[PDB]
Parts: structure tokens; sequence; C-alpha cells
RNA sequence: CGGUCCGGCCGGGAACUCAAAGGAGACUGCCAGUGAUAAACUGGAGGAAGGUGGGGAUGACGUCAAGUCAUCAUGGCCCUUACGACCAGGGCUACACACGUGCUACAAUGGCGCAUACAAAGAGAAGCGACCUCGCGAGAGCAAGCGGACCUCAUAAAGUGCGUCGUAGUCCGGAUUGGAGUCUGCAACUCGACUCCAUGAAGUCGGAAUCGCUAGUAAUCGUGGAUCAGAAUGCCACGGUG
């Protein structure tokens, strides 16, 4: 449960679906696990907290959560306030890292018309 | 060829004597502004910005007979079909198609 | 008697000797009984000699320069057919039959007034 | 309507002496690369040993004789008309065929290396079994559409 | 030790000049019967058929660049003004060195 | 051929490459066919190469109210206390609607860390800039040698072989995202380049219609040259595989 995100698993063990959920993939959760010197042990049908806390700093580089979906959009702080026109373009559908906002745009603004 | 831009070719030669002579031992000392972050020779500081055209931006040595930047050899100042005319005159030395 | 010929390749260019009697396989200084036993070359110069037999009543020398080892095998074939054909004449009759009596040049030609990178033509009309 | 050939030299096999089995090299390879196709064959015949390989001594030019591509269809006129008649591949084209037929089955299976995916699929050739043919089902069918041609 | 700088756009003409330069050395006393030819360079420059709107198609003009420097052992009263005042060839820059 | 730090190295040599250039070879000659048995063509033999040997460089008559007042010339007409030159602002990326041409992955014939083999074209004095240290790196300190075949730019990558993950929308792949470094410049607001990271949407060769090439051609992976205060994968060249 938890750890990377908000999630508890029903009925399964700790480490489970520590994985897709945000800024965490597939196999690192389960191929650091004896770098970490997590057993696989003491296997119970309900939750249980702070007992593999060091995992966090493991499955994620540098952030999780948290953090992670704000610290990827903490340019908003600086951008949003008065006159400023890449706050503008980011407030409606438009590109902000140096693209062009009439081409390529369908994506972001939305289907063609 | 424009006269306007023929006489400001003039203008940076004599102005490349003047603002950009003499002066790159003082603009290496007075563009430090991290060292000690005190402000005290700002007049010197806004003197490194007083040449706005005489310096290697704008400059380019362009074709001798159009002024225009394009479609020519620097190696003779001549265009890419004003050095047939001339081959064909042999008043480029030395350059020609055969007779070798 | 004493045999010779010439082969080139690629900018790849080799020189070989050939004469009868007992001897060694060698090329640039070393001998074939133990160099190049494992590098990706070392069959496809091998079988026009084995029209004669080499090392027990037979001497090679090779003498080779420049391209990678797919193009020395062929400048160093061109060397021993040559060679080879000069060797004995029931010899030449059988590297006929491999073709292996013509020179191979096959160069790249000159571009003609434009057509972008040599001669590759650019896309189509409206239509 | 000038040429008329001019076949072209080509270097048979060093070790196995076949020209069939450098032809086959001209196909298998990538980008022009040619060096990792030369490490391909033969390498597929240790694998193709616990299977239905066919004479081991003469190393795919038998196998090679389990692939049947015959016939060929559109793209032509008979009398100065159009018609949907097959004709039969010429024999020097039918087994360079039959190399890519083989070759794109193969690298298209979904597991293990290539010196096994060819074991596979020649191992299933020869007991009619194998991998894409549904590709070419609609041409099969157009040169069974006619018997009587002209 | 003295050089004389000879260079030219033609093979046939730093063969000519390198004559003009003996045949001046024969008549000056001795100091120069063979020198050696140095390497050689090539530039080669294109121009356009039609004064606009094509520059794919071009026509291909060349120099071949030569160069000579004749290296002298010991200069005479004779090599530092006779051979200096020669007016050698058209086509062809002479300079002393050092 | 002589000596051998056992090396083209040194003796010494013009053999073989080679650099600057000049020749020879090929005549349908020879065999056998084709055809008003003519004119004119086609297989075979030999040869490195043969049937204008091939490929460039050579631009008749011209086609059409041919293109251009934007290379340049210049009538008619206009501006001339300016629509002129000069400064400082900006505009050809404002985004309500949108498109050629061209390129990269779709694998294990890979992705990653090592071992390992072979280049041409060229280019440089207010130039290229070394040796050696420092800077995660871009770069900086610094200033030999060479006027440019005993100096400088500059260890080309695809390819060859181990180890390792594994058919997992992929341990392959690429849009986002947030800041700091290096170089230059009125100026890095804004659509600078070079440099170091974290997140990882899309992607299983792509509907209709449709392009290149007869062989060192098509395809394919890298490296130079030119532009340049700071700015490319484009423009033009060249080599490896084929």
């Amino acid at each position: 449960a938890r750890i990377a995100g908000i999630n508890i698993p029903d009925h399964k063990h700790a480490v489970i679906a520590l994985t897709s959920i945000y800024g965490v993939g597939k196999t690192r959760s389960k191929a650091i696990l004896a770098a970490a010197g997590i057993a696989e042990d003491v296997k119970i049908s309900e939750l249980s907290e702070g007992q593999i806390d060091t995992l966090r700093d493991e499955v994620a580089k540098f952030v999780v959560e948290g953090d992670l979906r704000r610290e990827i959009s903490m340019s908003i702080k600086r951008l949003m306030d008065l006159g400023c026109y890449r706050g503008l373009r980011h407030r409606r559908g438009l590109p902000v890292r140096g693209q062009r906002t009439k081409t390529n745009a369908r994506t972001r603004k939305g289907p063609r018309k | 060829a424009k006269q306007s831009m023929k006489a400001r070719e003039v203008k940076r030669v004599a102005l490349a004597d003047k603002y950009f002579a003499k002066r790159a031992e003082l603009k290496a000392i007075i563009s430090d502004v991290n060292a000690s972050d005190e402000d005290r020779w700002n007049a010197v500081l806004k003197l490194q910005t007083l040449p706005r055209d005489s310096s290697p931006s704008r400059q380019r040595n362009r074709c001798r007979q159009t002024g225009r930047p394009h479609g020519f050899l620097r190696k003779f100042g001549l265009s890419r079909i004003k050095v047939r005319e001339a081959a064909m005159r042999g008043e480029i030395p030395g350059l020609k198609k055969a007779s070798w | 008697n004493q045999y010779y010929g010439t082969g080139r390749r690629k900018s790849s260019a080799a020189r070989v000797f050939i004469k009868p009697g007992n001897g060694k396989i060698v090329i640039n200084q070393r001998s074939l009984e133990q160099y190049f036993g494992r590098e990706t070359a070392r069959m496809v110069v091998r079988q026009p000699l084995e029209l004669v037999d080499m090392v027990e009543k037979l001497d090679l020398y090779i003498t080779v320069k420049g391209g990678g080892i797919s193009g020395q095998a062929g400048a160093i074939r061109h060397g021993i057919t040559r060679a080879l054909m000069e060797y004995d004449e029931s010899l030449r009759s059988e590297l006929r039959k491999a073709g292996f009596v013509t020179r191979d040049a096959r160069q790249v030609e000159r571009k003609k007034v434009g057509l972008r990178k040599a001669r590759r033509r650019p896309q189509f009309s409206k239509r | 309507r000038r040429r008329v050939i001019g076949q072209r030299k080509i270097l048979p096999d060093p070790k196995f002496g076949s020209e069939l089995l450098a032809k086959f090299v001209n196909i298998l390879m990538v980008d022009g690369k040619k060096s990792t196709a030369e490490s391909i064959v033969y390498s597929a015949l240790e694998t193709l040993a616990q299977r239905s390989g066919k004479s081991e001594l003469e190393a795919f030019e038998v196998a090679l004789e389990n692939v049947r591509p015959t016939v060929e269809v559109k793209s032509r006129r008979v009398g100065g008309s159009t018609y949907q008649v097959p004709v039969e591949v010429r024999p020097v084209r039918r087994n360079a065929l039959a190399m890519r037929w083989i070759v794109e089955a193969a690298r298209k299976r979904g597991d293990k290396s290539m010196a096994l995916r060819l074991a596979n699929e020649l191992s299933d050739a020869a007991e009619n079994k194998g991998t894409a043919v549904k590709k070419r089902e609609d041409v099969h069918r157009m040169a069974e559409a006619n018997k009587a041609f002209a | 030790r003295i050089r004389i700088r000879l260079k030219a756009f033609d093979h046939r003409l730093i063969d000519q000049a390198t004559a003009e330069i003996v045949e001046t050395a024969k008549r000056t006393g001795a100091q120069v019967r063979g020198p050696i030819p140095l390497p050689t360079r090539k530039e080669r420059f294109t121009v356009l058929i039609s004064p606009h709107v094509n520059k794919d198609a071009r026509d291909q003009y060349e120099i071949r660049t030569h160069l000579r420097l004749v290296d002298i052992v010991e200069p005479t009263e004779k090599t530092v003004d006779a051979l200096m005042r020669l007016d050698l060839a058209a086509g062809v820059d002479v300079q002393i060195s050092l």
C-alpha cells in the first residue's frame, strides 16, 4: 500500500501495485527489492504501515506523488500573474516550450473542425 | 548596391579604429558584475554598449559588384555568374575550362 | 621458377608470389598456420589455392595494403588468380570456368549539369 | 526493348561451393550490410538438427524444395486483350521468390533468435503447416478462377 | 641561406619558370641547376549557366596551384642584384625570402 | 641485395604502389550467323576492357501576348520639410481555420558496457591552435609548430565478437516537464545555439491516391566543405557496405 501513491490494495501483500501509478514503472519495484533487503514473507489479509518506508527512494530517482505532480507543474507560480503571455497561453490550450501555436495543436487544444 | 550601405561600410572602417581598438583590456575588467556585486562604474559599463553598428555584428564582406550577401566567391569578390564572364576573358588568373 | 600477380579493390592493393616445392602460407610477415584463424575473411581467399593445394609441395607469400578485411579479400583473390593462371595453362582454364579472367573496376561515374546528389531524381508534379 | 543481358558475375559459397547458397544471403541481408546474414546461414543448421531438416550435407538446397511458389497473376495481356490468367514463374526466379517467402515468414515469428525461427519454418514447411500465408491467399484464389485460359 | 618563391596556376608554366631562372642562373655564374617540385594543390569552382532560378545546374572550372622555393646555400655579388633584376615571365608570382 | 632494438627501420634500390604528366591496346580484326547475302546488325573466342568501349563537356530551328519594375536598366505616374537615410519600437510563430516536401522507431539480424577493423574529400597568421591541467560538459587557462606533404582541425560510423534484458505498448520509442550551466550579442522579453537531468502521451511498417533505379545503379551508415557576432539533419561533396 501507499509508498508511491495513496492506494490500498485489498487483502494483498505490501509491495503490490507499486507500479504504473505515475512516476514509477513496472519492473524496478521488483528488481530493486534485493538492494533494499526486502523479503516476501509474513503475508496478512489487512493493511500495515511504516515497515518498507525505505523503498520510496529506490522506486523513484528524485520524487513521487506529491511533490512530483506539482513539481512537474512548478512554472505556473512564476507565469500566471499580470499580462504575461506565456501565462495566458498556459491558461488557454496553447503550448509554452517555444513551439508554434497554430500547427501541431490538436492534441493540446482538441480535434480538427 | 545601395549608396547608404556603401557610405555606412566606409563609416564602419573609421569607427572600428574608434570604438573597437585599444578598448578590449578595459572591456575585460568592466564586464564583471558578480565578483563584488557593487555598482561603482556604471558610465564605463554603458560605454561598452556605445558602438551599435561598427563592431563584428552587421559587418558582411558581400559580392563586390552588387553589395549582395549571396552567390559569390570571396577569393575573387565576383559572383557565380560574373566568374564565367571573367574566366571567358582570361581576367581571373590561371582559371580555365579544358585547354590543359 | 617464380610466379607473380597483382590485385586491387576499392583502395585496397595486393601483390602475391607463388613457387613450387614445400614452404609456408604467409600474409604481411605473419603465417596463416596460426594468424587470422578467427577473422571474418579467412576462407574467401583460399578456394583458388585448393586447385594446387598448399604447404606440402607449394610456397606462398602475400603482401597487401589498405581497405577493410572484406576489400582485402577481393584484392588478394585477384593477386592469387593472376599468379595462378600464370602458374599453369590448365589452371587458367579452370579459373575461366569460375569467371576469374576479368578485372573488376566498377567506378562511381560523374554528375552531369545538375540533378542534385549525383543523379537522384526528386519528387513528382501536382499531378 | 534493347536489353538482352549481361547475367553479371556472382561469387558462390566458399565452403559449400554453391551459387544457390550465396544467392540466399543477398535476400537474407538488411540495409546492404550482408555480414549478419553470413552469420545466420549454417548457424540455422545446428538448430535444425533436432527437427525435420532435409539433406544436412546440402544445408538448405533441399529444404528450399519444400517451399512451393508456382504461379503469378495481375499486370498481364494475352492476344492483345486484358486477361486475368495465371502464368508460371521462371525456374531461375521460383527459388529466389521461395527465399523471400521463407525469410519474410521466419523473421516475423514472435519468439527466439532467427537461427531458431528459420529452423522452425523450414521444418513446418516440410509438413506444409508454416506461418505467413494468408497475405497471399486472395492471389491463390485468383489463380484458381480460370483453367481454360484464352 | 635564402629561398626564392615561385607560384603558378599551371604545371607547365612552373617548369617554364624553372627553366627561365636556371637559364638566368647559368648567366650570373652558378646558383640553380635542378630544384625540387614540392607537393601540389587543386582548387575547383562552380558557375551558373542561367543568371536566375537555376543553381542545381552548374559548370566546373579548375586551377592547379604549384609552389617552388629553389633554396640557396651561398648567394653571390650577382645573386643579390642581377637575379633580382630578372623580369621572368607573365602569369607567375616571384618573391625573395629570408 | 646488405645490416638488423629484428621494423620500410637503417643501408641502399626504382621493382610495386605512387605524384605530376605522356603513350600503347581495338582493326569487326578472327570464327559463325543475319540481311534487297546490300546498306546495316548479332552471338562465340581471346583481352583488364570491344561492335558510337562507357561516361562527361559540346545547346541548330525553336515552343508562348513564356518569367522579371525584386538581380539590373528605365518611360508613364507618385513621395521629396518625405513613402528619402537615420534611430528606437516592432511585424513575415497573434491563433478562432490549416497543408506539401522530407526524416526517425515499430527489434532481438535489437537496447546497453567493453573488446575490435578499414577512409576519402579537403581546410588554416587580428589563422588552425598543441603539450598539460581544470570544468560532469559546452568550454577556459595558454600559446609550441606551420605558412601551410617531418605543424594544427581530426581516434568516421555502420560492420566483426563477448557479457546482459526479453515478446513485457516492449528493460525498444518519443511529445510533454522544471531549472541550471557554456559561447556570442544593443539585447537572450521572445521562435538563440551548445550542455546535464526527471516525468514517458503516441507508436505492432499505417485509409484513399502515389514516387525512384538496369549496377557500383537502387538502398544504407558516418565524415568534410561553404554560410557564420551567436545560430541546421537543409546546400554541395566524399568514404564504408551493396
